[PDB]
């Protein structure tokens, strides 16, 4: 039982330097009279699940709305239980 | 490891869609025998970079002994086939 | 005693008139049978001895050494059988024959109650060997070597025979318990100096100490795989015996005579330990490794305390068998390359991974691993030496770290990296090589289970 | 099963052997397992003997 | 000795590990610091205070090696942290564990290293020490966060540098269930332990406000 | 910590050196001087085996919040109020050694004003 | 690695090793693909404003100046691919690599186990036999007198040759054997 | 023993919704965790017993005379 | 100008900052051509030896055999003793044995006076 | 042998020699399991430099901070019987001079 | 247990709490201590009372050996060889009575160690004062006899510590 | 009798089963990473009463 399920390329038309950091890349090079020829060969990093990302603080608090959820319900239980 | 066993198939693929990436070369004219000086009208520079995106792209890296006389994209695969040992 | 001596005796006569395809198995088993009779010696006692006639008694410092002796004969008929395939029958029964009367001589000189008997036993021992050497050997220096390791031998006995019959003249007994039990003070003087040189001297010397040692690895890399097993295993012990026997009569003067013996010690094992670090030959290299050993064992017995003598018997032991295992695997390599040089045929734990076992644990038990008892007796002879003086740890703690270092040096050589592509002839280890490695090794970790067969009398 | 036979024949055969070692071989010689002592603390009551320890001098508690 | 020895330990491979670029080395850099600092406990005489650290320590350092590990294996073999980019979304669960791992090894209050590494700094602040080796091992503080902050920052925040060709790969559970019995020890073992421990040394009940912050500053 | 600097970098003999405190009599400042009381008798301190160093004058809160521990074994956190008074007990002892820092400190001070006053009264 | 190496480097070849090398570590201090692709652009420009001079010692004198700074800026801890000769796993798989001649010495009762290999295998030794006679005189007379002048072997020029001196090239272990 | 995920080429891998939840489930439990600590034994982080001003202790319990008796 | 590299025993130069590489002559160009044509004969006979179906042996290197022989037994019938060899050989052999000799005497005397004297505490020293 | 070249096709990889090539007086010393004489990005002396500064430097602090310790502004930790005189050694037929700690 | 003397291996009368629970929640530790009852004690108790029942179906004895005393060596004569064998083989058996001496002092001291827990420095005194006694006395005995030792010299040893004595006395006697 | 010591030992002692069965037919089995595995877990759950017996 091996992955032999015939994966296919996606199409190179696809990837575009637009709304990338490369196009920034490509304009600075462009003030100086320079171009990027493998601009789009990078294109895949910045495209589909991989455009969005997360800061370092962002990343420290990755569950701490339903934490915080979870222990406003457990304080108002205890306030609640122990008042009795 | 979970690694498929890449065939020339999937090389050649690879090797031609790491080239018509590179903006410098028209895709309608290249072809698997498409030479890379006269056929295309390319530099030695431009050769060192093909290669290193080569390399880039299937995670290993070729000598430059070897990698300088690389002129065709069928002798990338050839090169590629023979170091990674693919049957078919 | 005689019920070990007669059946060795017997040995010749069967070997003799045994069958052309039957002396292997023949001598094999009926060695065996008396290594069985002789592990009857280790039953001794806290009192003076196993006294069974006037010629010949038997101690807990006799015992281990005779049986090692009784087990080291099959071992050397095992390992014989495979280059001596293509010799004449006449002559592989002359090989047997020298291995038995070897066997013989060493058997009387451990239990021989008279200092003159034990030293014409302790003479008598070098001419098999000598034949052995110069006989069967391979290369062209063999002569050479059996010239040294004749001739640096007799040196120092020559010596000590004048001495003997002197104190027979003196004392008027030679018989150990006699001198045992009569001892006297030996004033400090040049005579008393020169009669302690005498005595020491020819033990000293086949150690051996370092300085006197260069017989030794030319005798070792030059002998057989036979002799050479037998000049590790035993033929050093005879001087550590010899010094432990002695030395009852030297006091007090060691107190002060063995200053120079105990610095060209202390000293010595550092230089032939990092002599191994750099050796292009597996021979040489266990060759000066035993050199080392030794040294450690020269420093114990000049010390003169009972941890020193405890940590001495032990070493002497454990070294015997070490050694004799790293010879039968060194051997068992050059057998199959035919080279005798440590970085030509490499990465042999792809090709022979059992082999590379057998490699792994003799390493280990040459480097001293707890609680083999290698360490055991290595332990006991620092703490000594602590005792003695408390820099000395210096010293040993540096040729403990030194060991370690070359003994996997040997085994990352041999048998790690890629293995050698031109050399095709690397055949699968026969059984009769396997074996011959479990029956060095199953021994050593046995005896770890009881210490106290090997810690000599004075535990 | 296999859960009940490895447990039986790595757990139970194991303890059995080294508790039958311990309780009628080890103790059999004085000084081979040696206990520390228990802690006494003041109002505790000693089986062996039946006498009742003395609580303390009733310090002075606040806060 | 031992506090002196145990100091220039953990400052100096602290420091050596702030700019490494295999991920293997920071985490064996951060052990060997970690050890500096128990050698540092050692050395104003407490030793159950090192007992615990060690305790605690084998908890959350295991479970950092195993998930880079598991980022090394998605990776085809892949060590380097400059050839690995955004697995914070491609890879969730290692990332969750490695933030725990990397909040319990700086001292997270009420987490798994906080009961040890908070009372050590606590009592090498309050002690009658060298002056160079307590500053030593506030800065080692320091650089614990900042190799910390490194690995995070350079494995998981960006943007994906790594060969085209993906496999990234966690869902087998073998690999899910070691990392979590480690996760749920990270986050409460030391809580467990300290509670049901009996008292071993006099505490450090009364300190200057800014003495009791030093270790929560630093960090 | 500013002890450290003012010894440090000011007058050394102007403060205490914590190896060698205390320098003056313990009746020097006022004569009363009432004695430490400790609770825990030498014998029971011993039976509970506390420690060397926990053998200090808190050692009955020490007996007893160990009494708890021992008795309320699944509940490991039923027993706090004692553990809080071992605490508060650790305290107060800080605070009596706060309080003999400040003491000598303040004698000394006192003491090189008297000597100041003393060579001013000589010279003069 | 497979191609033979000549006597000397001429100057286009340590210019253009000189220029992988440089992107290269420029790669390993830039991590990010933007910063590198900016910094790389830069790096060509710099590289071909001199391309077109003609005189040699000129040219000469760059490419040693080139070589200074690059070592002066060499980035101490460059990226390498795992299995290079610098890589975490460069030599890994060196010991699961077994050669074929050890499987001559396997036990029947292992080679009645898989018996349709060791028939391909016995008809690869026959043709390895016949090929070697017909390889040492084709070699023999391909090669200039004095002995040869560079380490490049020539191809099989008849109908039922092979390449001289193929067998150790095409009964290579594996990459990956175990 | 897992499932079978195919690579992706250039795309966002595959993710299953078990180890996606799994993962939130246990940052959330690290952070209510963190909450309920701080919020029942806040003393562990900010101290319970007040830190006193040496400088503010009157001289009458210091036994401090007024320099001239002795 | 970059700060210079400073070469060493154990740091040797960079190929890259040889200047012997740049200094290009005829003559350097011959060397290098026969010295790879020395290499490319040795080779050849390598693999003739090493390809041939028929040998089944370890294939014998005459350098390797040079290497050892001139490390083991070349040594003695090319010793001279000269003023170096016999001062490095005097020093390495006698120096050590008695530095290590004052080293011991003097610690050993140390003791056996404090023995004497009666001031040395060795109480609990049952074993030796 | 570290710094010969690991793309060339020596006969033997391992130790990149080439059969029938002279063999280095010391090749054991250098068999790239022991000491290497590769270049290095910084000059061997800067190296040696650097490293001895910090260490001496280390060293040097650590006895300054030996000289100038810390500590906390509090007297010393009292102890009631005695100072613990017969828990700690006893020899309890001396009678040991009373010492007696100061309530303030 | 009566296998071995109790005032050879002293140990104190072993006062040991009684269990005084202060919650409702029941401890895992009795319910352990049960189930290892049931689980191994009584299997092991039966096999044991099996064994022991077939030891009592064969009884049989062995003694412990007396040795005479003979005369020492400080009434043999210089060149006597017989009398010289039979006090050297005394000194020996007194020698080895010695060292076991000194191994049961010692294993006392290590019991005491363990047994008395945080206050062992205090309550371990006695074990202490018997084991440094005895250590004065067999160092006196035996130490730097040397590997070769005998009867004779320890003779001697003594003998030169009693003259040393002589002096000391006389030169105190005299002052 | 104190069941302290006899499961002290026997975590330690049941460590070992493994390594004697290294020359059985199971190591030459896939199923020896598991039977492993399953002996450490197993140990690890026997070594947790004595710690419960002392705390
Ligand atoms: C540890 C507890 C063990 C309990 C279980 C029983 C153990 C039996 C051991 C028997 C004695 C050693 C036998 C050596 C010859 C092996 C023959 C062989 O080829 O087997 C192939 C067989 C089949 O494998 P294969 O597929 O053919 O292998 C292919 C390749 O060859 C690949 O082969 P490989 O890679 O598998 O190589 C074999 C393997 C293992 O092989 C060996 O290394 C054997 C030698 C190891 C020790 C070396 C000497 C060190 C000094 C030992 C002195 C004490 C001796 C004790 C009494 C021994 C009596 C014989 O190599 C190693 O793993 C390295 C071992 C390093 C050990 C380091 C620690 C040693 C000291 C441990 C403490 C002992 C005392 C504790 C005291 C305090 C607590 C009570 O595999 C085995 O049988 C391996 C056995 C497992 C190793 C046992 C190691 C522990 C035992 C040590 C000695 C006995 C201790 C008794 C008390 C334990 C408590
Ligand atoms: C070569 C490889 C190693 C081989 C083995 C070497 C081991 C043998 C070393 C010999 C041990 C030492 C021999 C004598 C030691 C006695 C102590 C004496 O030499 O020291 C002083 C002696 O002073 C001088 O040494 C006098 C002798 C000087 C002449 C001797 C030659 C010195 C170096 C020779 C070395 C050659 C060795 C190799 C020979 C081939 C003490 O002063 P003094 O109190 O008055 O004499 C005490 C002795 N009494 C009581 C009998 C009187
Ligand atoms: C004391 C040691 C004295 C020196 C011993 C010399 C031993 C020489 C023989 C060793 C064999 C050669 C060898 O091992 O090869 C060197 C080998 C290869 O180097 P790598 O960097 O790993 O290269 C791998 C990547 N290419 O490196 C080594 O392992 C050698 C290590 C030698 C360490 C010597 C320095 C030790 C100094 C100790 C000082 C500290 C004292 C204690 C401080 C604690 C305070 C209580
Ligand atoms: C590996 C090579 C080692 C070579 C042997 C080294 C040892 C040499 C030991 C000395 C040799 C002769 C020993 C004498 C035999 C002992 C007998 C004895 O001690 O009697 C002495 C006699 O002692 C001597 O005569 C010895 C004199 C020496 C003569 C021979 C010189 C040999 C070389 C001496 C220097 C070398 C010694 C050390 C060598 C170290 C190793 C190289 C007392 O004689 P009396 O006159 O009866 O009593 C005196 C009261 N009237
Ligand atoms: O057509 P091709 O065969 O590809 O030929 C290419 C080229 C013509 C450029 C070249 O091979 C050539 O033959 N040039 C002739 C003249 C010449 O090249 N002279 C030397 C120029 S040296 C140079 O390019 C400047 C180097 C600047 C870069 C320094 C690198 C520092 C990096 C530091 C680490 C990041």
């Amino acid at each position: 039982e091996h992955g032999h399920s015939k994966m296919e390329l996606p199409d190179y038309k696809q990837w575009k330097i637009e709304g990338t950091p490369l196009e920034t890349v490509q304009e600075k090079l462009a003030a100086r009279g320079l171009r990027d020829p493998w601009g789009r060969n990078e294109a895949w990093r910045y495209s589909g699940g991989f455009a969005n990302n997360v800061s370092f603080v962002g990343a420290l608090l990755k569950g701490f709305k339903w934490g915080f959820a979870a222990f406003v319900v457990a304080v108002g239980a205890e306030y609640y239980l122990e008042s009795q | 490891s979970d690694a498929p066993p890449l065939t020339l198939e999937a090389i050649k693929d690879r090797v031609l869609y790491v080239l018509k990436l590179y903006d410098k070369i028209d895709p309608e004219k290249l072809s698997v025998n498409s030479h890379f000086m006269k056929d295309l009208g390319l530099d030695s520079l431009d050769q060192v970079e093909i290669i290193m995106a080569m390399e880039d792209e299937f995670g290993f890296e070729i000598p430059d002994i070897d990698a300088e006389k690389l002129m065709c994209p069928q002798e990338i695969v050839d090169y590629i086939a023979d170091k990674k040992d693919v049957y078919e | 005693m005689l019920k070990i001596i007669i059946p060795t005796t017997m040995l010749l006569p069967m070997t003799w008139m045994s069958k052309h395809n039957m002396i292997w198995i023949n001598a094999t088993v009926h060695s065996l049978l008396i290594s069985l009779i002789s592990l009857s010696l280790l039953n001794q006692l806290g009192e003076n001895s196993l006294n069974f006639s006037l010629t010949f008694f038997s101690d807990s410092l006799s015992a281990p050494l005779l049986v090692l002796t009784t087990w080291l004969l099959p071992l050397m008929l095992m390992a014989s059988q495979s280059h001596l395939s293509k010799e004449t029958t006449t002559r592989k029964k002359l090989y047997i024959t020298m291995l038995i009367l070897l066997q013989l001589f060493l058997i009387m000189t451990f239990t021989a109650t008279e200092l003159i008997l034990f030293y014409i036993l302790f003479e008598a021992t070098l001419v098999p060997t000598l034949i052995i050497i110069t006989r069967w050997g391979n290369q062209t220096e063999r002569l050479n070597a059996g010239l040294y390791f004749l001739f640096y031998t007799l040196a120092g006995s020559l010596p000590l025979l004048v001495a003997l019959v002197y104190i027979q003249n003196t004392t008027g007994s030679l018989n150990f318990l006699i001198i045992h039990y009569w001892s006297h003070p030996l004033s400090n003087s040049w005579s008393n100096i020169f009669m302690w040189l005498a005595c020491i001297m020819a033990f000293m010397v086949k150690m051996p100490l370092y300085g006197l040692h260069l017989w030794l690895p030319k005798a070792h890399v030059e002998a057989p795989i036979a002799g050479s097993m037998v000049l590790a295993a035993v033929l050093l012990k005879l001087g550590g015996y010899g010094m432990m026997r002695i030395t009852t009569i030297l006091n007090p003067l060691t107190n002060y005579m063995a200053y120079p013996f105990l610095m060209l010690s202390m000293w010595g094992m550092i230089m032939t330990s990092s002599i191994c670090l750099r050796q292009t030959d597996l021979k040489s290299l266990i060759a000066y490794s035993s050199v080392s050993h030794m040294a450690l064992v020269i420093v114990a017995i000049m010390i003169q305390t009972p941890w020193s003598f405890m940590g001495a018997t032990a070493l002497m032991i454990a070294h015997g068998l070490t050694s004799s295992m790293l010879f039968c695997l060194a051997n068992t390599n050059y057998e199959r390359v035919h080279s005798r040089t440590m970085i030509l045929a490499r990465g042999l734990q792809t090709l022979l991974p059992l082999m590379a076992t057998w490699w792994l644990v003799a390493s280990l038990t040459n480097l001293a691993l707890p609680p083999s008892i290698n360490l055991i007796g290595e332990l006991f002879i620092i703490t000594a030496s602590f005792s003695w003086s408390n820099i000395t740890i210096i010293l040993m703690g540096m040729n403990m770290m030194i060991t370690a270092l070359y003994s996997l040096y040997m085994l990352i050589t041999t048998q790690r990296g890629k293995y050698t592509h031109h050399i095709n002839n690397i055949k699968p280890s026969f059984t009769r090589e396997n074996a011959l490695m479990a029956l060095h090794i199953l021994p050593l970790l046995l005896l770890t289970l009881n210490p106290k067969m090997i810690l000599g009398p004075l535990y | 099963y296999r859960h009940s036979i490895f447990a039986v024949t790595h757990v139970l055969i194991p303890v059995w052997i080294i508790h039958y070692y311990l309780k009628y071989h080890v103790t059999a010689k004085p000084y081979t397992v040696v206990e520390r002592k228990p802690r006494i603390f003041p109002g505790d009551t000693i089986l062996e003997t039946g006498e009742v320890i003395p609580l303390m001098k009733e310090f002075p508690d606040q806060h | 000795m031992t506090l002196c020895l145990g100091a220039i330990t953990t400052l100096f491979t602290a420091l050596c590990a702030i700019t490494q670029n295999d991920i293997k080395k920071i985490v064996a850099f951060s052990t060997s610091s970690q050890l500096g600092l128990m050698m540092v406990t050692i050395g104003i005489n407490q030793p159950h205070l090192a007992f615990l650290h060690i305790c605690m320590h084998a908890f959350f350092k295991a479970m950092l090696f195993m998930c880079s590990g598991s980022i090394i294996h998605s990776l085809n073999d892949e060590q380097d942290i400059r050839k690995m980019g955004g697995l914070y979304k491609a890879m969730p669960f290692t990332t969750t564990a490695l933030i725990i791992g990397s909040l319990a090894l700086t001292g997270m209050p009420y987490l798994t290293g906080f009961y040890s590494k908070d009372l050590i700094i606590e009592a090498v602040n309050m002690s009658y020490t060298n002056a160079w080796a307590l500053l030593m091992t506030l800065i080692a503080t320091s650089l614990t966060a900042a190799y910390s902050t490194r690995i995070i920052f350079f494995a998981f925040l960006g943007k994906p540098r790594f060969p085209p060709l993906v496999l990234i790969n966690e869902n087998n559970p073998l690999l899910i269930n070691s990392i979590k019995r480690l996760l749920i020890g990270s986050i409460f073992a030391g809580f467990i332990i300290s509670n049901n421990i009996p008292p071993m040394t006099v505490p450090n009940t009364t300190m200057p406000l800014y003495m009791k912050m030093t270790a929560l500053i630093v960090t | 910590g500013a002890h450290l600097a003012r010894r440090y970098l000011g007058d050394a003999s102007k403060e205490p050196d914590p190896l060698r405190m205390p320098t003056f009599p313990p009746d020097y400042g006022f004569p009363e001087r009432k004695e430490r009381e400790m609770v825990a008798t030498q014998q029971e301190m011993n039976d509970a085996q506390l420690m060397l160093q926990q053998r200090d004058y808190c050692a009955h809160y020490l007996i007893q919040l160990l009494k708890c521990k021992r008795d309320s074994f699944p509940n490991f956190l039923a027993c706090k109020h004692e553990q809080h008074d071992w605490d508060y007990c650790e305290h107060l002892d800080y605070v009596k050694r706060m309080k003999e820092f400040e003491r000598e400190r303040r004698l000394l001070q006192r003491k090189k004003r008297r000597e100041q006053r003393e060579a001013e009264m000589a010279r003069g | 690695a497979f191609s033979a190496p000549a006597a000397y480097l001429t100057h286009q070849q340590k210019v253009l090793r000189l220029y992988k090398r440089a992107l290269r570590h420029l790669e390993s201090w830039c991590v990010h693909r933007d910063k590198y692709r900016y910094f790389a652009c830069l790096m060509r420009a710099r590289f071909d404003e001199h391309k077109n001079e003609k005189d040699m010692v000129k040219a000469t004198q760059l490419l040693r100046q080139a070589e200074e700074e690059f070592w002066y800026g060499q980035h101490p801890q460059p990226y390498i691919f795992p299995e290079s000769p610098g890589g975490t796993s460069y030599e890994r798989y060196e010991c699961y690599k077994v050669p074929e001649w050890c499987l001559d010495d396997w036990h029947p009762s292992e080679k009645a186990m898989y018996p349709d290999y060791f028939a391909k295998r016995e008809q690869w030794k026959r043709l390895r036999r016949e090929s070697w006679e017909r390889e040492v005189k084709q070699l023999q007379e391909e090669t200039p007198p004095g002995g040869p002048r560079t380490e490049a072997l020539p191809p099989a020029r008849k109908e039922g040759d092979l390449p001289p001196l193929w067998w150790h090239i095409v009964t290579r272990p594996r990459e990956r054997p175990m | 023993g897992g499932v079978h995920i195919e690579p992706r080429y250039r795309q966002f891998p595959q993710l299953t919704r078990s180890q996606l939840i799994q993962a939130e489930f246990f940052s959330a439990t690290m952070w209510f965790w963190i909450l309920w600590r701080f919020w029942h034994d806040s003393d562990a982080v900010l101290g319970h017993f007040p830190y006193p001003d040496p400088s503010q202790w009157t001289d009458e319990e210091l036994g401090i005379l007024p320099d001239d008796e002795d | 100008s970059f700060p210079k590299y400073k070469p060493s025993r154990l740091a040797t130069l960079p190929a890259t900052l040889d200047p012997a590489e740049y200094d290009i002559s005829p003559e350097t160009r011959k060397a290098q051509a026969e010295r790879l044509a020395i290499r490319s004969r040795l080779k050849r006979e390598y693999l003739l030896q090493y390809n041939d179906p028929n040998r089944l042996g370890v294939i014998e290197d005459p350098a390797l055999i040079r290497w050892t022989y001139a490390r083991s037994a070349n040594i003695y019938p090319n010793f001279r003793p000269t003023p170096k060899t016999s001062l490095l050989g005097a020093l390495f052999g006698i120096g050590p044995l008695f530095f290590w000799y004052y080293v011991f005497k003097t610690d050993r005397d140390k003791k056996e006076k404090l023995i004497q004297e009666g001031k040395l505490d060795q109480t609990f020293n049952i074993s030796y | 042998q570290q710094e010969r070249d690991p793309w060339y096709d020596w006969d033997h990889p391992d130790l990149r020699l080439n059969w029938g090539e002279p063999i280095h007086w010391d090749l054991d010393m250098y068999i790239r399991n022991r000491v290497d004489t590769s270049p290095t990005p910084v000059s061997w002396n800067t190296m040696c430099k650097h490293l001895f500064g910090f260490v001496a430097f280390m060293l040097f602090m650590f006895w300054v901070g030996e000289i100038y310790p810390s500590y906390q502004p509090v007297g010393p930790k009292q102890y009631p019987y005695n100072d613990l005189y017969l828990e700690r050694g006893g020899d309890p037929t001396k009678e040991p001079e009373p010492v007696v700690h100061y309530e303030i | 247990p009566d296998s071995w003397d109790k005032d050879v291996y002293p140990e104190p009368p072993r006062r040991t709490p009684a269990p005084a629970p202060q919650t409702s929640l029941p401890n895992p530790v009795t319910y352990l201590t049960k189930i290892f009852d049931l689980l191994v004690d009584r299997p092991v108790t039966l096999a044991r009372e099996f064994i022991e029942q077939q030891h009592a179906k064969n009884r049989y004895y062995y003694y412990h050996r007396e040795f005479r005393r003979v005369p020492d060596i400080t009434e043999c004569e210089e060149k006597d060889i017989l009398c010289m064998f039979e006090a050297e083989m005394q000194w020996r058996r007194d020698y080895k009575v010695d060292q076991e001496i000194v191994n049961i002092i010692q294993e006392r001291l290590k019991a005491c160690q363990q047994r008395e827990g945080e206050s062992y420095r205090q309550n371990c005194a006695k074990e202490l004062e018997q084991f440094t006694q005895v250590s004065k006395a067999f160092q006196d005995r035996y130490s730097d006899l040397g590997a070769h030792y005998s009867a004779r010299k320890c003779l001697a040893k003594q003998k030169q510590r009693m003259l040393a004595e002589r002096k000391a006395a006389k030169e105190a006697a005299a002052a | 009798m104190n069941p302290f010591a006899s499961l002290t030992l026997t975590t330690l002692t049941i460590l070992t089963i493994p390594i004697m069965m290294s020359n059985s037919n199971i190591y030459k089995t896939n199923l020896y990473p598991n039977y492993v595995k399953t002996t450490v877990s197993y140990a690890f759950t026997l070594s947790l009463v004595p710690l419960l017996m002392f705390m």
